[PDB]
């Protein structure tokens, strides 16, 4: 808000390299998603140590 | 059933693998594989330690299958693994012909038969030739 009430669509920009040096095409998509979702996940493995002093992963 | 005799005592433990090997010109062997339990503590947690400590290298090892003698040899090569909470031990046992295999001897054998050379050559361990 704070200035006006026009929508801001999402824009999908594309490149070719890892960095931003070589731009490919770039579209903005109408009809916003209603919901995004970004899932994080970290993999842990349990230490099966024979000494049995501690439990850890 | 299957009863593992070691040094004359019937040695109540748990065999997970037994394999007895016997060929045509080779020393017959027998692999065991045991599991020493760790998760059941108390009186039978060090009483199983007493039964594995009797497995010294070179002992009379006897296997009996359905009240018949299966293997009957001396013990070689006791390997133990201990990965995680598992603690297994692996045995091997070789026949009385194992006493003949790694010591370089020298004899001459003049004026003797094919059999009298060899029945007096197997006799050094207690192996009785039948021919």
């Amino acid at each position: 808000s704070l200035l006006e009430r026009g929508l801001s669509k999402l824009t999908l920009n594309a490149w070719k390299d890892r960095e931003g040096k070589i731009p490919a095409g770039s579209m903005s998509a109408m009809y916003n998603p209603e919901t995004i979702q970004l899932d994080y996940q970290t993999r842990f493995d349990t230490e099966d140590t024979i000494n049995t002093a501690s439990q850890s992963n | 059933h299957i009863t593992l005799d070691i040094a004359g005592q019937r040695s109540t433990l748990g065999i997970r693998r037994l394999r007895v090997q016997q060929l045509i010109n080779e020393i017959p062997l027998a692999q065991l594989e045991l599991h020493i339990p760790t998760d059941n503590h108390g009186a039978a947690d060090n009483a199983v330690q007493h039964e594995v400590s009797r497995f010294t290298l070179g002992v009379r090892v006897g296997i009996a299958q359905d009240n018949k003698p299966l293997f009957d040899g001396y013990l070689v090569q006791k390997k133990m693994q201990l990965k995680g909470k598992e603690w297994s031990v692996r045995l091997e046992a070789r026949h009385a012909l194992q006493k003949l295999t790694f010591l370089p001897h020298s004899r001459v054998f003049r004026q003797q038969d094919d059999s009298t050379v060899m029945k007096g050559l197997l006799q050094s361990a207690g192996v009785k030739l039948t021919q």
